[PDB]
């Protein structure tokens, strides 16, 4: 009756990892998109050809 | 109450951090906080100059 013990510990691991995803995502889009919104708010970006 | 010429003893560390935030600090002005201690009247001292993130905005 330790298999539930391993996943149970696996799955406190699995809210970490998953508050680890959410803070990949959230808090590391708190710089990539603060900063890419204020780079598309910078000025009407630029117009321009490839 | 009283103005005396001042005078900036240097620790050389803040120009070696102002050269590196300068040369890696990529032609776009950047903005940070200079951090010494207000010795007397007539000197003052920078012990430290202390790195900002990459705020590329303005």
């Amino acid at each position: 009756r330790t298999r539930l013990l391993d996943s149970e510990i696996k799955i406190m691991k699995s809210e970490v990892l998953r508050v680890t995803h959410e803070l990949q995502a959230m808090k590391d889009k708190i710089k990539e998109n603060s900063e890419k919104i204020k780079v598309n708010k910078t000025l009407p970006y630029l117009v321009s050809n490839v | 109450a009283v103005d005396t010429a001042e005078q900036v003893y240097i620790s050389s560390l803040a120009l070696l951090k102002m050269l590196k935030h300068g040369r890696a600090g990529v032609p776009m002005e950047v903005m940070g906080l200079m951090l010494g201690e207000f010795v007397d009247d007539y000197t003052v001292r920078v012990i430290d100059v202390f790195a900002m993130p990459q705020s590329g905005t303005g």
